[PDB]
């Protein structure tokens, strides 16, 4: 296989990942540093939907 | 004129701009990170 | 026995316009010089509660907002007040108040600031005349006077510590962002082309 | 922002126009640290 066709299988099965401890934490943290990114652009609406997300990704145990 | 590149600026670990100042007791386990450690290193090469 | 320069004689036949004054100091001309605050202002303007209602600014710092407010209401004014006979008086808010130790006190409300008082010699105080481009004396500054809180719960210096105390808080300036792509890649990209059209005017030029 | 100008200047002559070419350094922009593959890709480190 080639790296394109690597990608583009790990791209298909992300799309099919229903989910990953890993992959969890990635996005999470990948949406925090999105909510800092609005925060210092002082987008108020922007702001409460990543909390909105965060929150319902959250919650772990 | 817009956002030019000029450089990469290390990043001292827990601190304020490091990826572990979140991610909770939890997911620093998931990522192989030692909860005890307590930053204030670079990592080069 | 340093002998006088200027012994030309020449004089000049100049003549001054004086106007009458509206009041005159008794006994001395002696006035005090007194540095202004600034948490304490002066609206020489006649005091018209309408523009001052319809101008009163918001803004989203806190600490500029309060200042303001402050300083607003700190702020020395005066307006004009309707006796009850019909006449028309000059009314202030501003009074000076002296304690039995001979202290001196402003007052504007119910805020008092302390007067303190340091012995100035050899300065004045002059009238300046541009037009002629000479300078007239009016009296002489004997004392230099400083305004100071009279106390820490006096509201004014409440509200200054506040207000300096959350201005150092705020201190960010980097702002953050996100990156999608290489930040490599402009650079390389924008090479190539400059190498694709130095290739193309070099061809040009060996064929110009 | 120490100093936040590069000044150009030239009278230009070859009809005396002085031409100044002036660029200013404005804001700073900081991200969470990045890796980059030979590949292209991009991805959180």
């Amino acid at each position: 296989l080639s790296n394109d066709e690597v990608n583009s299988i790990v791209k298909m099965k992300q799309s099919l990942s229903s989910n990953t401890g890993f992959n969890t934490v990635l996005k999470k943290a990948q949406l925090q540093e999105e909510l800092e990114e609005a925060r210092d652009a002082h987008d108020h609406e922007r702001v409460a939907r990543i909390e909105a997300e965060l929150k319902s990704i959250g919650a772990e145990s | 004129g817009n956002k030019v590149h000029i450089g990469k600026v290390p990043i001292m670990l827990r601190s304020k701009f490091c990826s572990l100042r979140t991610l909770d007791e939890v997911d620093l386990y998931k990522m192989k990170e030692c909860p005890y450690d307590m930053g204030g290193y670079f990592v080069i090469n | 026995h340093t002998k006088s320069v200027y012994d030309n004689g020449e004089t000049l036949d100049i003549s001054l316009p004086i106007h009458p004054k509206s009041h005159i100091p008794q006994g001395k001309q002696d006035r005090w010089v007194v540095k202004l605050p600034d948490f304490l202002d002066i609206n020489a303007e006649p005091f018209d509660p309408r523009p001052f209602e319809m101008n009163v600014k918001t803004h989203e710092d806190k600490n500029q907002e309060l200042l303001d407010k402050l300083i607003a209401v700190n702020t020395v004014r005066w307006r004009y007040a309707k006796s009850e006979t019909g006449g028309i008086f000059k009314e202030t808010n501003s009074q000076i108040i002296q304690w039995e130790d001979g202290t001196y006190s402003l007052r504007v409300g119910s805020e008092i600031f302390d007067m303190f008082t340091t012995n100035t010699d050899d300065n004045y105080l002059v009238s300046e005349h541009n037009e002629e481009g000479i300078l007239m004396t009016e009296s002489t500054l004997s004392k230099s006077v400083k305004l100071v809180p009279a106390s820490f719960q006096s509201t004014t210096h409440q509200k200054l510590a506040k207000a300096l105390s959350a201005k150092q808080k705020k201190e960010s300036y980097a702002r953050s962002v996100v990156t999608k792509e290489d930040p490599e890649e402009r650079q390389r990209r924008l090479e190539s082309q400059e190498n694709e059209r130095y290739r193309l005017e070099r061809r040009r030029k060996q064929a110009e | 922002w120490e100093e936040p100008r590069l000044i150009l200047d030239q009278p230009a002559q070859h009809d005396n126009i002085n031409k100044r070419y002036e660029i200013r350094f404005g804001k700073i922009y900081l991200s969470r640290p990045t890796m980059t593959e030979a590949d292209g890709t991009t991805h959180a480190m």
